């Protein structure tokens, strides 16, 4: 066993595909606050800078509605990943026990 | 039909003055408020006349 740990690289794919499942959601959060969502720009201050009150609140509007609906977006997925996880972590606590 | 278009680039504009100016019977900005104009800095600026 501690040789095939040792030589073998796929064993803990198990536990390397979560951290990668993860590590992912949070790079798609961070790059949707790139997206335009049809607004002017996709940066606040830039739409602070350039244009004016009463107007510029459409394009903080569109940004807020894109950057909220992202956030819900990858909250849920958290949420089914984690009952999944604690589905795998009450088998673990029952196989240590047993 | 002919339209002259005119280059600008390489130096400070002062949009206040033009702003300020109420000779201009008409001064519409879409992609910029006209008072924020002089707290910017462009790439070049097209002038068509």
């Amino acid at each position: 066993i501690q040789d095939s740990l040792s030589s073998t690289a796929s064993a803990l794919g198990k536990l390397q595909d979560v951290v990668n499942q993860n590590a992912q959601a949070l790079n798609t959060l961070v790059k949707q606050l790139s997206s335009n969502f049809g607004a002017i720009s996709s940066v606040l201050n830039d739409i602070l800078s350039r244009l004016d009150p009463p107007e510029a609140e459409v394009q903080i509007d569109r940004l807020i509605t894109g950057r909220l609906q992202s956030l819900q977006t990858y909250v849920t997925q958290q949420l089914i990943r984690a009952a999944e996880i604690r589905a795998s972590a009450n088998l673990a606590a029952t196989k240590m026990s047993e | 039909y002919a339209w002259n278009r005119k280059r600008i680039s390489n130096c400070v504009a002062d949009y206040s003055v033009l702003y300020n100016s109420a000779s201009f019977s008409t001064f519409k900005c879409y992609g910029v408020s006209p008072t924020k104009l002089n707290d910017l800095c462009f790439t070049n600026v097209y002038a068509d006349s």
